[PDB]
């Protein structure tokens, strides 16, 4: 090229200057660009550790429960680690051979329900399958999403049907180890860290109850596309009920400045929990609205609404109106009538509706647009916030609901649910046979946790 | 050890907080007349707000 | 339908946790954006002042930067891609394809270094771009830096010989490459080039060989074998055009004097490569390499390349990829990282176990880094809470600490597939060699004083 | 609910019932003692549910 | 917000006002269902085109 | 005051031929129904309220 411009064209640019400009820039004190600001920050390290186990030996459907190390000032990161099992499928199956296995969508997010973190013998944190679907589906950091949804499972390999050994497709589901991140008050900021060398008087502990593999494998039928539970006999090598599955945990280390000088202090910080309303039954055949009365406690941020299909245990999260089907390719495919049971929402406070009776898509797409990092890319996920910041650890605009009286949910179903809840649908059309669903309502609220003495509590409680 | 469930409020929460906001009208100017007039003759207004 | 009225009880609950966390007299609040002036300035792109050679292929060339500028603050080079035309004097004769080879650019570049007069500062490579542009992407830019430098499904497309139903032709489209250097990385560090009017700053690119950067398949057998000018129409021009471009800023005379004639103190990261340690799985299964860096390391990414052929690059894969239906390139069925455990030694002192390569390959990328790779390799640990901060985080200095070790233990996949042995289009056809290599990003402190810089501790 | 049916009546009780149904949840350690024991009202504590 | 003149209509210009009695107003989108289509075998174009 | 102005349903369907590529404008019998001009349609906004 022929760049006859050079540095002096800027010249112009510089000396144009008005009455805007000088209220814009200009001044003494203006602060300027290309030069940054240095500050000090305190000396530390990091480095993994192993978690105690304390709880016997692992095993599938069944609760273990592993302490947390001491010698490190700060914990700040927890994940499990567990190593899935070799699924082969048999000939002499039930099924025959029309009948294929596949792992269930989200095979992380899924075994792992009603996570607790508890300190000394009281239940500080616990969440489960639909608020890890929400949260991760709502304020997910785009750019990890690969590495989540080839960490979790649903990895394109796992979750395909594979037929029997005497069919063309005799690949049998590989045996890799898969990690989960488990999101607590401490993991949610860096700022947030666990006073493990302030807390020497209490036993912080995670109890994880894990799921039966019996309804973990979906066994789905090639033709009808109909799902039964599966057996020991029907597979290879039967099912190990054991299973070797590890904690990790991230420590801090700091010099000797301030780790002792901030003990002996009273210290306030604010954290984040989980309430879970109980679940509804719906039948959208004899009825076309339903009411939820939800009671929480403590500055509710945000509520999570899913309606989740729940005729059959083996497939999970699965919030359409339509159970998915076999299809052609070795592969799972949604069927062609796929939408949200939901067809529009409202809330009620007292016998005032705050809400009207607003569309399903404004949950679903204008809510997330405004007050979240991300947009869900799968049918359902409902959410209402009332902060304009979900995801930030900062208070925000939130109403306690200790103080407000009994409040109401109503949902209006769709016609499309109507009429998937009843069969007659042919093959791998979804729903062939009957459909129930029900109803899920999770809420965000903040919390104060108060370290004193050694040992924490809850001062408002 | 009072708690949220136990506490004898609840449903005077607006008589407790009922100044944390207010409701605005829409501005109106004072127009008023002074003096009716004598015998029907003479009168005047004001703005007290304009 | 509900109206404003129909709230009000939302600010009438207010108990004591509303009170410890909202209200107070010196509580800020939104909707109130405090604005404060910023200084007046103004940025315009030039070119790079040209004072040694031109490019070629093969060659390096230094530019110096152009002076008469308040801050320098930017940098990239573009390159136009030559034309490649197939014929059927091939070696390869039917049975043969000829494509550009995977991150075009990344390539065709090696030892990238940025000098005050002659003094070495920093320098990076292919396997530090690679690792960086995979680990600290932003997302919404990943499909415009795909497009950049190739990579965009045309360049990549193998093409057969004219006789065959493929007779399209390798466009001619110019590609950009940004430089990442410390003046890049934030806008508050940027070149005082005002302040130093006795120093004098070159970037010294040195370009690679046209035969490595093409890559001569036969889509038979799925072998490779170096290319010559008689293959292509033409020839080989081993003289090539590229351009390096620059912003610079330019700032108000009532603050640049205000400024001149001052003491400033910088702080900036550098890159140090290990040296390739060739590998081989045959002999053994674990690889000890000692690490031998200087200053406040905060990163390292070490990755096991497969170096059987220098035309196909960027393959951190055991094994390399092969041709595919519909004229494209795919990689073969079996295909997994050969690195299967990695671990520390700290003078005998193992400050990580034995842990799997999928930790680093995910978790660490997932709680210390903007973005997580989308291929195979690209193993990292970084000590710092944020790689991609440039304020300093947490870090360990390797110049008050001892020899250090890291280990690897191979894989299966990876010792079966040395040997030779696999099937037409398996990518394992032949015996397969892998280096291990092995990079750090630490910091450092740079001084700026009397119209001249250099290093404090150097 | 065999933990209401059997557990319960055998602590907090002076007899366990011989017929199917009959759940019992007693606040207090005597339910046929007239004497007060442990025990909380209902009137200060908000509505509670039975699942 | 509180419609004050103009009926919603394709082709056609319409103004809204903003509703009163708030404090502050920092968001706005509009809604609109779209009709429905149902190409016939009668068009011009006849059986080769595409609506 | 917000003022929308909307276009009209001619400017808003493609109707290209199945082979030679060519587009022409709509019309109202070229498709069933009609050309309905009304629309529903509506615009919301979000309100906060801030302490007295």
């Amino acid at each position: 090229c022929t760049t006859g411009a050079g540095v002096t064209s800027g010249f112009i640019d510089l000396a144009t200057y008005d009455n805007l400009d000088r209220a814009l820039y200009g001044g003494k004190d203006a602060t300027t660009y290309f030069i940054k600001e240095h500050y000090p920050v305190g000396w530390f390290t990091k480095l993994p550790t192993m978690a105690t186990r304390v709880s016997g030996n692992p095993a599938f459907g069944q609760e273990f429960s592993v302490g947390v190390p001491r010698s490190g000032d700060y914990v700040l990161n927890a994940w499990l680690t567990l190593k899935t099992p070799e699924i082969k499928l048999l000939e002499t199956n039930r099924l025959g051979a029309n009948g294929t296995v596949r792992w269930t969508k989200n095979l992380m997010h899924n075994a792992v329900e009603h996570a607790s973190l508890t300190f000394n013998d009281i239940c500080a944190q616990q969440f489960n399958t639909a608020y890890l679907d929400a949260w991760t589906q709502f304020n997910m950091c785009e750019g990890k999403r690969i590495g989540y949804d080839n960490m979790i499972g649903n990895t394109s390999d796992m979750t395909n049907p594979t037929p029997a050994q005497g069919q063309d497709g005799a690949r049998t589901l590989p045996s890799k180890n898969l990690v989960l991140p488990l999101p607590f008050f401490f993991s949610r900021d860096c700022g947030l860290a666990l006073p493990t060398v302030v807390l020497p008087y209490n036993e912080i502990r995670i109890n994880i109850k894990l799921r039966s593999l019996q309804e973990l494998l979906v066994f789905q039928n090639k033709d009808t596309g109909n799902v039964i539970p599966i057996s020991a006999t029907d597979i290879a090598g039967g099912l190990a009920d054991t299973v070797e599955a590890y904690v990790y945990m991230t420590v801090g280390l700091v010099s000797n400045v301030e780790r002792c000088a901030m003990a002996g202090t009273v210290r306030d910080m604010v954290v984040e929990q989980m309430q879970a309303a109980p679940t509804h039954i719906v039948n959208p055949q004899n009825t076309n609205n339903v009411h939820v009365d939800m009671r929480f406690s403590h500055a509710v941020k945000a509520l999570f609404f899913m309606v989740q299909n729940v005729t059959y245990k083996s497939v999970g999260s699965n919030y359409t109106c339509v159970t998915p089907v076999n299809g052609p390719g070795n592969t799972v495919m949604e069927p062609a009538m796929s939408v949200d049971p939901i067809k529009s929402a409202s809330l009620t406070y007292e016998n005032t509706t705050r809400l009207a009776n607003m569309g399903v898509e404004y949950y679903s797409l204008v809510q997330p647009w405004y007050f979240s990092a991300s947009i869900p890319v799968y049918t359902g996920y409902h959410m209402y916030s009332y902060a304009l910041n979900v995801g930030s650890v900062h208070p925000s605009g939130s109403t306690n609901y200790g103080r407000l009286t009994n409040a109401s949910i109503t949902v209006t179903m769709s016609p499309e649910s109507v009429v998937a809840a009843a069969g007659g649908g042919n093959n791998n059309s979804g729903y062939n046979e009957p459909q129930r669903f029900a109803l899920v309502v999770i809420a965000v609220n903040h919390n104060v946790i108060r370290i004193m003495n050694g040992s924490m509590g809850f001062p408002i409680l | 050890c009072a708690t949220y469930a136990t506490r004898k409020d609840k449903g005077w929460e607006l008589n407790e907080n009922r100044c944390v906001w207010a409701a605005s009208v829409k501005p109106t100017s004072g127009a008023i007349m002074t003096n009716v007039g004598v015998h029907g003759k003479s009168g005047n207004a004001v703005l007290m707000t304009p």
